[PDB]
């Protein structure tokens, strides 16, 4: 979920 | 029509009354109802930046929930304000955070690939397909032609860059031991060439390329050859027909997942850390952008920048170039910080002088509140  | 009024605030982990209260899953269930379309919201809460049209709707959303649950930003701490204050802070520091940006290499004369008059001229012309300079860096373009990325690539190759006195000072306060980390958005391995040995490339870094389909690695040096060349670089394993059998460096485009080393690296630090420092960014792309705002706000944090940031609060802020207020705080340092340049040819016509503006702000050369 933490893309950049 | 819908079940909210756009005044409730939305809550993660004259107002005399209090407003309702609605989860951001609750939220966006409530415009999935209505039908709105993503895209909307999304310019609500990043007013300055569109989403590339390769996004699904479904995609925005989970962007959305994210924005909506993002941590609280920090109050700026009262006690810390002067520049004074702020070295007193990197002397009684010893697990020290360093979060740096294309700052910290002006300096070492790489083009900007980030600006739209820089290798994006040329390349915008030659490749019309590209809408901006962070194209170049989208993972689905680079997909679709990998071309412009390369005719850039040697451009920025690892080979011929020195490092700033940003990146000296840096490792200098790893050896001393008082460096936790260097988190670093660059992307030019300037960070390993001065010797810093704490360094967590958020980013990436052309230190190794892989292909597309089956993940073989090489180095640097393997790829250099076609770099240079400007062919774009094949896979050895990989049967020639498959055209998509690129290698790749190991950068994360825009879309791509940072790497766990990273995420590893900030859980741990994230309880460790007496002292946050930004230098020479921004700030504006995420999840890096979050560093801030996830560390226990009680630490104090210091700016180094060109610019402000709007977005964020930080205890003492030196606005101007990087070099410049590093060397001013050299020379506030004693010690081999202030023995720290091999380059202060060019920091000798450079204004040593700056301008406090109470309580927190000061202005250096090479600063731009424009
Ligand atoms: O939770 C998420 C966080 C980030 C993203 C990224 C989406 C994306 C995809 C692209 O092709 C380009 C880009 O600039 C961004 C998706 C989900
Ligand atoms: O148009 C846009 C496309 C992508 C994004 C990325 C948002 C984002 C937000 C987070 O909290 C974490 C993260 O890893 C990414 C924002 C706007
Ligand atoms: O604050 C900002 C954060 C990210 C960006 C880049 C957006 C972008 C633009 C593209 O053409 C393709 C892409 O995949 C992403 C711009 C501003
Ligand atoms: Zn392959």
């Amino acid at each position: 979920r933490h893309k950049k | 029509d819908n079940l909210l009024f756009g005044d409730e605030i939305i809550t993660n982990g004259s107002d005399w009354t209090p407003r309702p209260r609605i989860g951001p899953y609750t939220f966006v269930q409530q415009h999935l109802m209505i039908g709105t379309d993503p895209r909307t919201i999304l310019k609500d809460l990043l007013p300055e930046t569109i989403p590339p049209p390769e996004l699904d709707d479904m995609t925005l959303w989970q962007i959305v929930i994210n924005i909506l649950s993002e941590p609280p930003k920090r109050k700026k701490r009262k006690d810390i304000n002067t520049i004074e204050d702020a070295v007193k802070l990197l002397q009684e520091s010893k697990k020290i955070i360093v979060l740096t940006g294309a700052g910290v290499s002006v300096s070492s004369g790489i083009p900007d690939f980030r600006s739209r008059d820089g290798i994006y001229a040329r390349l915008a012309v030659d490749f019309p397909d590209l809408p901006d300079p962070q194209a170049m860096f989208d993972i689905e373009y680079f997909r679709k032609d990998p071309r412009p990325f390369f005719k850039f690539a040697k451009e920025i190759y690892p080979g011929q860059f020195q490092p700033s006195l940003c990146h000296k000072f840096i490792a200098l306060s790893d050896k001393e031991g008082k460096l936790l980390r260097n988190y670093t958005q660059n992307i030019d391995t300037l960070e390993q060439v001065a010797g810093i040995q704490r360094i967590i490339q958020c980013h990436g870094s052309f230190a190794t390329a892989s292909c597309l389909i089956c993940k073989y690695k090489v180095d640097c040096e393997a790829v250099r050859g076609d770099i240079f060349n400007q062919v774009v670089p094949r896979c050895p394993r990989c049967p020639a027909d498959e055209p998509l059998a690129i290698m790749k460096p190991e950068i994360v485009f825009f879309g791509e997942n940072l790497p766990e080393q990273f995420h590893r690296a900030m859980k741990y630090d994230k309880d460790e850390v007496d002292l946050l420092i930004v230098i020479g960014s921004s700030l504006k792309v995420r999840p890096v952008a979050l560093i801030p705002s996830s560390i226990p706000h009680e630490v104090p944090q210091i700016l180094i920048n060109r610019e402000p940031l709007p977005h964020l609060h930080f205890d003492v802020e030196l606005l101007g170039d990087c070099d410049v207020i590093i060397n001013e705080l050299c020379h506030r340092l004693g010690g081999e910080y202030a023995k720290l340049s091999s380059n202060p040819v060019k920091l000798s016509e450079i204004t040593e002088q700056y301008l406090f503006l109470p309580p927190n702000r000061y202005i250096f050369h090479g600063a731009e509140v424009y």
